[PDB]
């Protein structure tokens, strides 16, 4: 929960959760996985974090 | 419905009766919908 800010549960209006609310909500976890050989481990990962 | 699933969005409007209810088909209209006349989406998080 601490490497994606993007991802909390935002209950009241607290003076972060009014800059957390106006996170966008795909800048977060992986973005574009570039494997080659299909079963075998990836090569390189692009993700925001 | 056989399968114990309902479809479509659920009210949950206050109704103090003594008469009939049958909350699975209801006769009476709906409450209101969803892009009605002063009503409101809240927002993404449910922040109050």
């Amino acid at each position: 929960a601490l490497a994606y800010p993007g991802r909390a549960v935002l209950p009241t209006q607290t003076k972060n959760a009014q800059f957390l609310s106006t996170a966008i909500a795909d800048r977060i976890g992986r973005l574009d996985r570039a494997n080659l050989i299909g079963g075998e481990v990836s090569a390189m990962v692009e993700c925001m974090e | 419905n056989l399968f114990n699933v309902a479809r479509g969005n659920l009210y949950l409007v206050q109704t103090a009766t003594n008469g009939n209810w049958s909350p699975m088909a209801p006769v009476a209209a709906p409450p209101f919908v969803r892009g009605g006349p002063n009503v409101r989406v809240v927002g993404r998080f449910g922040t109050i």
